[PDB]
RNA sequence: CGCUUCUCGGCUGUAGUAUCUGUUCUUAUCAGUUUAAUAUCUGAU
C-alpha cells in the first residue's frame, strides 16, 4: 500500500490467475488504494496463487470476495504492466495490534 | 541497487558519462531498428537493404561508444 | 484550431508477411504488415491477381507477426508482436470479415523498449508454444493448448531471461511431438563492456542457443550453447520429425551453415557471389529473406542475397544426418522483406521499396542445366562459386501490386490542366525510382475507339439471348438518323439486324428471353428473333417523350406526360394496360428496378417531372398507376436509377449535383454531391460482377459498392455524353461510352483504389523536385550513397575487361571481355552495384510531367552529390530563370566527415527545356537548404545562413548568420520572414531586413524535434514533421515583435519562445506537408505524404458543435473499439509529445465497421441514428477531401 | 472533466504551492498529480507546465510524506506534458556536484526512464564526442 | 372510579515530519578521514 510504506509487492512474471480483494478492502485500487474507476484486472503470478492460496485477498491475505482492479490512474501510467502486485509481507502494523 | 540489476539503463548517484551515454546509444538502437519507419529511413540513407542496416545497427549494440574509461 | 486526421491513400509498403490458411479452407492467404496496418490479401489462382480482403489498422507497430498451427488444426492463428506489452493472438472470421481477437496477453510496459519482448517471435512448428523475446535480457514462452470446446487456450508465460544478453533472431526448432526447442543468435557482451584495451569486443562471437521448454517441468532451460566462427545476422528452420534432418539453418555474411546439435558436423557452404559484377572492393554477402517449402515429397529453400538473387537451397542427407548442403542460383527479383511461397505455386514477394510481385512457379526443383554448387566441394581461394546472372526462368511475373513507399518527395499541382489538382510523387529506392502522377479518377483503359459521323446522343448495347455471355449488337442513335453495329469481333455497321432505326429511337432492349424491342417517338417495335415485327402506333398526335424499358416491363410518357404500360406475357408479346395517367407536368425521365432472378414484375417506378418532383408509383397489379411518395428537387430532374447493392435511387440533375435515396414502399434518406456545371445522366453498368451507376457531368463519375461502402470516384478521362455497359472476347466487361463525334470502348480495369498511379522510372533515389512555373517542368536532383556514377561504371567495366584481358590470356580468352563490355544487365532488374563507401552518384534531370521524358539530364562527378534544389529569378538580373544545386563532396555519411560543397548555378537557357552552366561556387559545409527570397537567395551551409547573390565569376554573400545551431535543413520564407528549420532543435524564426541586411534571431521553440519537413501556413504558424513521426504546429505568440537590432537569451537560446498548438503522432517519418485544396468546391486541408506510402490530411474544424461531436465520437470509440494489439489509442497517438487539438479521424471511420449492436449502443450514447452518425462521418471527408 | 475547472484552481495551487507550511505543498502536489492525470490528452499542457514550475522546488525536502507527494505528481504530470519536458527539467542537475542533488534528480530520471524509455530518444541532448569515445548519433543526423 | 385545593417540573495503537522550551565549542598550526564547500571526525607540537 501506499500507507504502510515497509510493505513489499511480489513484483514476479504476472500469469492468468486473476487476483482477488477480500470483504473488507472492496473496491481498493492495489497500488493507489483509492476507490474511483477501475479499469484493469489483477493477474497475479503462479508462486501468489498456489494451492491454499487461491482466491485469496491481494493485500490482506483474507479470503478474497470480489474481483481486484487497477484504477484508471495506474492504468495510464502503466503501473499494471509491473510485476504480480501480491503484497508478500505483513510488517509492523496489523502484528503489534494482534499483540494488542 | 535493485533497479539497476533488474531494469536495465536506470542509472544512480555515480553514473559516469560514459555508462549513460552507452544506455542511451543501446536504446536509440533498439528503437530505431523496432519502429519500421526509422529503418526505412536510415535504409533510404544509404544504398543498404533492411537486413543489412539492422545486421549493421545489431552488430554495434556491443561497444557502440567505444571501450571504457 | 482543432484539427481531424484522415487518410486518403492507406499504407502501401509491406514490412512482414506471411502465408497459411486462415480462412481455414483449402486455399491458402497472405496476411502482410504494413507496419500501422493490418491487412489480409488472396492470391486468386486461376487469374493471378492479388486481392485484398480486409485492412485494418492496428494503431501501434507491428514489430513481429508469425502464423502459427495448433496441432490437429485446420485454421492458422495469427501472433503478433507490438509495441505495447501484449502478445494478441487473432482468428480470421470469414463469415464477420474481421479479425475476432483470441488473446491478449499482458508482460510489460509498452513502447518500443529494449527490455520488453515483442521484437522477435518464435513458434514451435508443431504449435505448442510460442516465444516472444526481447533484443535484450529477456524472453518470455508461452504454451499453447486447446480444450474441450475446441477453444484455444494459453499458460501463463515462462520466463528464460539471461541478463547482459543480445539476440540476433530467434526461431522454432521444429521436434516432432518431442519437448519444444527454440534456437537464437545471442552474444553476451558484459566482457566486452568491463575491458577499456578495446579488444575484448573484438573476440567476443555469437553464440547459437537452444532453449529446450520441458512440459513436464514447466520451465525453459538453456540446453546447447555453441559458439559460432562468425556472426551469423538470421536463421530458418529445417523440417524434421519424419520430414526431415531437424535443425536450424544459419545464414551469415558470405556463409551459409547447418549447425544442428549432438552429432552432425557443421557443415559450411559460402554463399555463390556473381561472375564479376563491380560492387565489391570488400563487401562481404548476406541473405535477406528465408522463404522455406515442403512439396510433400522434399523440401526446399529460397534464400535472396542481398541483391536479390533467389538461391534454392537443398539438403542432401542420409539418415538423420546431413551429408552436405547444395544450393543453385533460382532466379533473380527484386529485394523483399519477405517471401511467402504458396503451395499451388505461387511466389509473392513484398519488395520493401517500390512494388510488390506475384511470380508463378513454372519449373520449380530446377534439377536440369545450371552449374549447382555444394558445400561438400573441396574448392578453396575464397568463395570459388560463379554464378552467372541471368533473366527470368523459374518465375514469370503474374501480378505488380502497386505501392508508393518511399514518398521521398510530393507537391500538389495541377500542371496538365486539369480541373481537379494532381499529385506528383516522387518514390522508390536506387534504381527502382520513379516519378508517380496520382490523380483521383479511375484507370480509363482504351480497348477501342472509333470516330462518327454527325452527332450521336444516344447509346446501347444488346444480346441476343439472357443465355448470351457476351453482346452482339450496338445501337448508336444520332440525331436524326440511327445506325446498328454488329460485334463480330470486327465491329461493323449492320443493316438486317431488324431494327431499322430510319427515325431516331429512344431505347432498345431485350424484351424476351430471346425477344428484343425498339422504342421510337414514332411508336414500339417487338422484335422477335424470328423477325417478327409487332408495330404499335402512338395514339393521336402525341410524341413520346420519355421511357423506362425492363427485361419484362415497358413504361413510356408521351407528351403532356401521359404514361402508358406495357407488360410482357407468358407468350411473349407485349400487352398494354388499360389505364393510363397524364401527370401534372411533363415527364422528363422515368427509370424502373432491374427484374430480380426470381421474380416476374418489377414493383416501383420513379417518374421525375417539371414541377421538380419525383413521384414513386407502384406496378403491382392490385395498385398499378398509383402514387406512393414525393420528392420535391430545387432544380430540373435530369435522369434517375434504381439498382441494388438495399435498393437506391440515383437522382442526377439539370445542374452538376447527384442524390441518392434508399427504396422502400416508402423512400427515406438522403445523400447527395456535387458531380458540376452539366446535367447528369445516369446510366446502369455491369461491373465487377456486380451492379454499378456512372454519373455524366462535366467529368464523369462512378459510383460503386465496395464491401458495403459506396465509392463516388471521377474517371481520369474526357468529358462524355451518352454510356452503356459491354462484354465481348473482346472486353469481358467494359463501357460503351460516346462524346462529340466519337464512340470509345473502355474498360475500368482497376476498381480498389483511390489514385491512378502513373510512373515514370529514375536513375537515382530522387531528393526533391521543383516546378519550373513558366511551362511548367520539374526538375529533379537524384542522389544515392553507395553508387557509381555511370562514367565510373563505363571505367570500371573498361578495367575489368582489361584485366581479363591481362590475366594471363596466353593458353586466352578476350571473348570474356568484350561480351562483358557489350551486354549490360539491368540495373532496375539486377540491382545496381554499390560502390563501396563514401562514394555519391547523382544526377540533376529537367523532366515534362505529362508525358515523362527526360528534357535534360545533367551528371556530377564522383563523389559530389546533389543535396537542395531551387528555382528562381534574381533581381539584380532581369527576367531570365536561374537553377541552383546545393552539391557536397566526400560526405562519408557515418562517421559524419563532409569535405566542403559546392553551390552549381545554371540558368534554365530556352523555356526551361536544357540547362546551362554558368558557374560554381565552393562553400565550406553541404548546403542542404536553398530557397529564393526578395530577388535573391537563402543558403543554409549547415550552422551558418547566408544570403547570397548572383556574380558572374562565382555567386557573392551578402550577409551570414552563426547563431542558429547544429544543422541547417530547410528555408521557408513567407516574405521579410525566415524560418530555419535545424536538425534537431526545432525552427527559428530569423528577421531580414531591408536598410541593413542583417539576420536577426527574434524566436524559437522550447521543444528538440529533429525537423524533417516543414509548411508555413499563416504568417505566424509553421507546421512540421520529424523523424520519429510526429507533426507539430507552432504558432508564435500574439505579440513577438520582430524589431530586434543588434547577450543573454532566456534559456541558452532565444527570447520570444514560440509556442504549440498541435502534437500528433503519424507512425511514418512524414515527409512532406502542403496547404492545399484538393477537390474545387472543397476547402483547404494540410496534405501530408508519409514515407511508407501513407497520403493522409489534416483539416480544421469549422464550428464547436462538429469539433464536439467527433471528440464524443472517438472517444466512445476509445472505450467500445480498441486497438487489435492492445495498445492504447492515447498513447498510441501521444508516443513521443502528448497530443493535443487532433482527432484521430481513422478511430472515427471504424463506426462504420462495427456489429450493429456495437454501433446502436454508441448512437444512442451520441443521441443519434447510426445511418445519421455515418452520415456527419463521412460529410467531413467528401466536403475536405476523397 | 478536469478540462472546464482547472483554470479556476490554478491560482489555488499556485499560491498553495508558495506557502511556508510544508502540508500545503503536500496536498497541492497531490492536487497537482490528480489533476495532470485527468486532463491528459485534451491539450491543457499550458496550465500543468505552469503549476510544474512551482511543484519542482519541493524536489529537495526530505520529510517522507512530501516527498512521495512530489514524485507521485512529477511521475503524474509525465504522462500529462511529456517525457520531454520532464527531461528538460531532469537534465543538468543529474551531474551536479553534490550528491544530495545528484541522487534526487537521479531518482526522478529513474522514474521518467522506466515511465517512458522509447519516448525520451527523440528527446535526449546532444553530446558532443571526446578524445576516446564517439557519442554523436550520427544514425538521427542525416538527411534525405 | 369520579369531583376540588396546594406545591414541583417542562413548554486507543502504528508509520512519519514541523515547531517551541531545554543545553552546548574564540585551540594556534600541520596532516589524514569527509563534504558541493565549510562544518564534523582522527592524530603529532
Ligand atoms: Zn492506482
Ligand atoms: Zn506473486
Ligand atoms: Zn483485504
Amino acid at each position: 500500500a501506499k500507507h504502510h510504506p515497509d510493505l513489499i509487492f511480489c513484483r514476479k512474471q504476472a500469469g492468468v490467475a486473476i487476483g482477488r480483494l477480500c470483504e473488507k478492502c472492496d473496491g481498493k485500487c492495489v497500488i493507489c488504494d483509492s476507490y474511483v474507476r477501475p479499469c484493469t484486472l489483477v493477474r497475479i503470478c503462479d508462486e501468489c496463487n498456489y494451492g491454499s492460496y487461491q482466491g485469496r485477498c491481494v493485500i490482506c491475505g483474507g479470503p478474497g470476495v470480489s474481483d481486484a482492479y487497477y484504477c484508471k490512474e495506474c492504468t495510464i501510467q502503466e503501473k499494471d504492466r509491473d510485476g504480480c502486485p501480491k503484497i508478500v509481507n505483513l510488517g509492523s502494523s496489523k502484528t503489534d495490534l494482534f499483540y494488542e | 541497487e535493485h533497479l539497476q540489476s533488474k531494469y536495465i539503463g536506470t542509472g544512480h548517484a555515480d553514473t559516469t558519462k560514459w555508462e549513460w551515454l552507452v544506455n542511451q546509444h543501446r536504446d536509440s538502437y533498439c528503437s530505431y531498428m523496432g519502429h519500421f519507419d526509422l529503418l526505412n529511413y536510415f535504409a533510404i540513407a544509404e544504398n543498404e537493404s533492411k537486413a543489412r542496416v539492422r545486421f549493421n545497427l545489431m552488430e554495434k549494440m556491443l561497444q557502440p561508444c567505444g571501450p571504457p574509461a | 484550431m482543432f484539427l481531424y486526421n484522415l487518410t486518403l491513400q492507406r499504407a502501401t509498403g509491406i514490412s512482414f508477411a506471411i502465408h497459411g490458411n486462415f480462412s481455414g479452407t483449402k486455399q491458402q492467404e497472405i496476411v502482410v504488415s504494413r507496419g500501422k496496418i493490418l491487412e489480409l490479401l488472396r492470391p486468386d489462382p486461376n487469374t493471378g491477381k492479388v486481392h485484398t480482403l480486409l485492412t485494418v489498422e492496428v494503431f501501434g507497430v507491428i514489430r513481429s507477426l508469425m502464423a502459427f498451427r495448433l496441432t490437429g488444426g485446420t485454421k492458422d492463428y495469427i501472433v503478433v508482436g507490438s509495441d505495447s506489452g501484449r502478445i494478441v493472438i487473432l482468428e480470421y472470421q470469414p463469415s464477420k470479415n474481421m479479425f475476432e481477437k483470441i488473446h491478449q496477453e499482458t508482460f510489460g510496459k509498452s513502447g518500443c523498449r529494449r527490455i520488453v519482448p515483442g521484437q522477435f517471435l518464435a513458434v514451435d512448428p508443431k504449435g505448442r508454444a510460442v516465444m516472444i523475446s526481447a533484443i535484450e535480457k529477456q524472453k518470455l514462452v508461452y504454451i499453447l493448448n486447446r480444450d474441450a470446446a475446441a477453444r484455444l487456450t494459453i499458460s501463463s508465460p515462462l520466463e528464460a531471461h539471461k541478463a547482459n544478453t543480445l539476440v540476433y533472431h530467434v526461431v522454432g526448432v521444429d521436434v516432432g511431438f518431442e519437448n519444444p526447442m527454440f534456437a537464437c543468435l545471442e552474444m553476451d557482451y558484459e566482457e566486452a563492456d568491463n575491458d577499456p584495451t578495446g579488444e575484448a569486443a573484438a573476440n567476443t562471437q555469437q553464440t547459437l542457443t537452444f532453449y529446450e521448454l520441458d512440459l513436464g517441468l514447466n520451465h525453459v532451460v538453456r540446453k546447447y550453447s555453441e559458439p559460432l566462427e562468425e556472426h551469423g545476422n538470421f536463421l530458418i528452420t529445417v523440417p524434421g520429425g519424419s520430414d526431415g534432418p531437424s535443425g536450424v539453418l544459419i545464414c551469415s555474411e558470405n556463409y551459409i551453415t547447418y549447425k544442428n546439435f549432438g552429432d552432425q558436423p557443421d557443415i559450411r557452404c559460402p554463399i555463390p557471389r556473381r561472375r564479376n559484377d563491380l560492387d565489391d572492393p570488400e563487401r562481404g554477402m548476406i541473405f535477406v529473406c528465408s522463404a522455406t517449402h515442403k512439396t510433400k515429397s522434399m523440401f526446399f529453400f529460397l534464400a535472396q542475397t542481398e541483391q536479390g538473387d533467389i538461391f534454392k537451397i537443398t539438403l542432401e542427407t542420409d539418415e538423420d544426418m546431413v551429408t552436405e548442403i547444395r544450393l543453385k542460383y533460382f532466379d533473380t527479383v527484386p529485394v523483399a522483406a519477405a517471401m511467402c511461397v504458396l503451395k499451388t505455386g505461387f511466389l509473392f514477394v513484398a519488395s520493401e521499396f517500390g512494388n510488390h510481385y506475384l511470380y508463378q512457379i513454372a519449373h520449380l526443383g530446377d534439377d536440369d542445366e545450371e552449374p549447382e554448387f555444394s558445400s561438400a566441394m573441396p574448392l578453396e581461394e575464397g568463395d570459388t562459386f560463379f554464378f552467372q546472372p541471368r533473366p527470368l526462368k523459374n518465375l514469370v511475373l503474374v501480378d505488380e501490386l502497386d505501392s508508393l513507399s518511399p514518398i521521398l518527395f510530393c507537391q500538389i499541382a495541377d500542371l496538365a490542366n486539369e480541373d481537379t489538382p494532381q499529385l506528383y510523387v516522387a518514390c522508390g529506392r536506387g534504381p527502382r525510382s520513379s516519378l508517380r502522377v496520382l490523380r483521383h479518377g479511375l484507370e480509363v483503359s482504351e480497348m477501342a475507339v472509333s470516330e462518327l459521323p454527325g452527332n450521336p446522343n444516344a447509346v446501347w448495347t444488346v444480346r441476343r439471348h439472357i443465355e448470351d455471355e457476351f453482346d452482339a449488337y450496338i445501337i448508336v442513335s444520332f440525331v436524326n438518323a440511327t445506325l446498328v453495329l454488329s460485334i463480330g469481333e470486327t465491329v461493323e455497321e449492320v443493316t438486317d439486324s431488324g431494327f431499322l432505326g430510319t427515325t431516331p429511337t429512344l431505347s432498345c432492349s431485350l424484351l424476351g428471353d430471346d425477344a428484343l424491342v425498339q422504342v421510337y417517338p414514332d411508336g414500339i417495335r417487338h422484335i422477335r428473333a424470328d423477325k417478327r415485327v409487332n408495330e404499335w402506333k402512338t395514339p393521336g398526335k402525341k410524341t413520346i417523350v420519355k421511357c423506362a424499358v425492363n427485361q419484362r416491363q415497358v413504361v413510356i410518357a408521351l407528351t403532356g406526360g401521359e404514361l402508358v404500360y406495357f407488360e410482357m406475357d407468358p407468350s411473349g408479346q407485349l400487352n398494354e394496360y388499360t389505364e393510363r395517367k397524364e401527370m401534372s407536368a411533363d415527364v422528363v425521365c422515368m427509370s424502373l428496378a432491374n427484374v430480380p432472378p426470381g421474380e416476374q414484375r418489377s414493383r416501383f417506378l420513379a417518374v421525375g417531372l417539371v414541377d421538380n418532383t419525383v413521384r414513386i408509383i407502384s406496378l403491382d397489379p392490385s395498385d398499378c398507376l398509383q402514387p406512393l411518395s414525393m420528392q420535391a428537387l430545387p432544380a430540373q430532374p435530369e435522369s434517375l436509377c434504381i439498382v441494388e447493392m438495399f435498393l437506391y435511387l440515383n437522382i442526377g440533375l439539370q445542374n452538376g449535383v447527384l442524390l441518392r435515396t434508399v427504396l422502400d414502399p416508402v423512400t427515406g434518406d438522403l445523400s447527395d454531391t456535387r458531380t458540376g456545371s452539366r446535367p447528369v445522366k445516369l446510366f446502369r453498368v455491369r461491373m465487377q460482377g456486380q451492379e454499378a451507376v456512372l454519373a455524366m457531368s462535366s467529368r464523369s463519375w462512378l459510383s460503386y459498392s465496395y464491401q458495403s461502402r459506396f465509392h463516388l470516384t471521377p474517371l481520369s478521362y474526357e468529358t462524355l455524353e451518352f454510356a452503356s455497359g459491354f462484354a465481348s472476347e473482346q472486353c469481358p466487361e467494359g463501357i460503351v461510352a460516346i462524346s462529340t463525334n466519337t464512340l470509345r470502348i473502355l474498360a475500368l480495369e482497376k476498381l480498389g483504389a483511390v489514385f491512378n498511379q502513373v510512373a515514370f522510372p529514375l536513375q537515382y533515389t530522387p531528393r526533391k523536385f521543383v516546378i519550373h512555373p513558366e511551362s511548367n517542368n520539374l526538375i529533379i536532383i537524384e542522389t544515392d550513397h553507395n553508387a557509381y556514377t555511370e562514367a565510373t561504371k563505363a571505367q570500371r567495366k573498361q578495367q575489368m575487361a582489361e584485366e581479363m584481358v591481362e590475366a594471363a590470356g596466353e593458353d586466352l580468352a578476350a571473348e570474356m571481355a568484350a561480351a562483358f563490355l557489350n551486354e549490360n544487365l539491368p540495373e532496375s532488374i539486377f540491382g545496381a552495384p554499390k560502390a563501396g563507401n563514401g562514394q555519391w552518384a547523382s544526377v540533376i534531370r529537367v523532366m515534362n510531367p505529362i508525358q515523362g521524358n527526360t528534357l535534360d539530364l545533367v551528371q556530377l562527378e564522383q563523389n559530389e552529390a546533389a543535396f537542395s534544389v531551387a528555382v528562381c529569378r534574381f533581381s539584380n538580373t532581369g527576367e531570365d530563370w536561374y537553377v541552383l544545386v546545393g552539391v557536397a563532396k566526400d560526405l562519408i555519411l557515418n562517421p559524419r566527415s563532409v569535405a566542403g560543397g559546392f553551390v552549381y548555378t545554371y540558368k534554365l537557357v530556352n523555356n526551361g527545356e536544357k540547362l546551362e552552366f554558368l558557374h560554381k561556387t565552393p562553400v565550406e559545409e553541404v548546403p542542404a537548404a536553398i530557397a529564393p527570397f526578395q530577388g535573391r537567395v537563402l543558403i543554409g551551409v549547415g550552422k551558418l545562413l547566408r544570403v547570397y547573390d548572383l556574380g558572374k565569376k562565382k555567386l557573392l554573400r551578402k550577409c551570414e548568420n552563426k547563431h542558429i545551431a547544429n544543422y541547417i535543413s530547410g528555408i521557408q520564407t513567407i516574405g521579410h520572414r525566415v524560418i530555419v528549420s535545424d536538425v534537431q532543435e526545432s525552427f527559428i524564426w530569423v528577421r531580414y531586413k531591408r536598410n541593413e541586411n542583417q539576420l536577426i534571431i527574434f524566436a524559437d521553440d522550447t521543444y528538440p524535434r529533429w525537423v524533417t519537413t516543414a509548411s508555413l501556413l499563416d504568417y505566424d504558424t509553421v507546421a512540421g514533421a520529424d523523424k520519429f513521426g510526429n507533426i507539430c504546429v507552432v504558432r508564435l505568440p500574439p505579440n513577438t515583435n520582430d524589431e530586434v537590432d543588434e547577450d543573454r537569451g532566456l534559456l541558452n537560446g532565444a527570447s520570444q519562445k514560440a509556442e504549440v498548438i498541435m502534437n500528433y503522432h503519424v507512425g511514418e517519418t512524414v515527409l512532406s506537408l502542403q496547404k492545399t485544396t484538393l477537390i474545387p468546391g472543397g476547402s483547404e486541408s494540410l496534405v501530408y505524404t508519409t514515407l511508407s506510402g501513407g497520403i493522409g490530411i489534416l483539416v480544421p474544424f469549422t464550428s464547436h458543435e462538429d469539433h464536439d461531436f467527433f471528440q464524443h465520437v472517438e472517444m466512445h470509440l476509445r472505450s467500445e473499439h480498441p486497438p487489435l494489439c492492445g495498445r492504447d489509442h492515447l498513447s498510441f497517438r501521444s508516443y513521443y509529445f502528448p497530443v493535443k487539438n487532433v482527432i484521430d479521424g481513422d478511430l472515427c471511420e471504424q463506426f462504420n465497421s462495427m456489429e450493429p449492436n456495437k454501433q446502436k449502443n454508441v448512437s444512442e450514447e451520441l443521441d443519434r441514428t447510426p445511418p445519421e452518425v455515418s452520415k456527419k462521418l463521412e460529410d467531413i471527408r467528401t466536403r475536405y477531401a476523397f | 472533466m478536469g478540462k472546464d475547472y482547472i483554470y479556476a484552481v490554478t491560482p489555488l495551487l499556485e499560491d498553495a504551492l508558495m506557502d511556508r507550511d510544508l502540508v500545503h505543498r503536500q496536498t497541492a502536489s497531490a492536487v497537482v498529480q490528480h489533476m495532470s492525470l485527468g486532463v491528459y490528452g485534451f491539450g491543457c499542457e499550458d496550465s500543468l507546465n505552469h503549476l510544474l514550475n512551482y511543484v519542482w522546488p519541493n524536489v529537495f525536502e526530505t520529510s517522507p510524506h512530501v516527498i512521495q507527494a512530489v514524485m507521485g505528481a512529477l511521475e503524474g504530470l509525465r504522462v500529462a506534458i511529456g517525457p520531454c519536458r520532464m527531461l528538460q527539467y531532469c537534465l543538468q542537475g543529474l551531474f551536479h556536484p553534490a550528491r544530495k542533488v545528484r541522487d534526487v534528480y537521479w531518482k526522478i530520471y529513474n522514474s521518467i526512464y522506466i515511465g517512458s524509455q522509447d519516448a525520451l530518444i527523440a528527446h535526449y541532448p546532444r553530446i558532443y564526442n571526446d578524445d576516446k569515445n564517439t557519442y554523436i548519433r550520427y544514425e538521427l543526423d542525416y538527411i534525405l
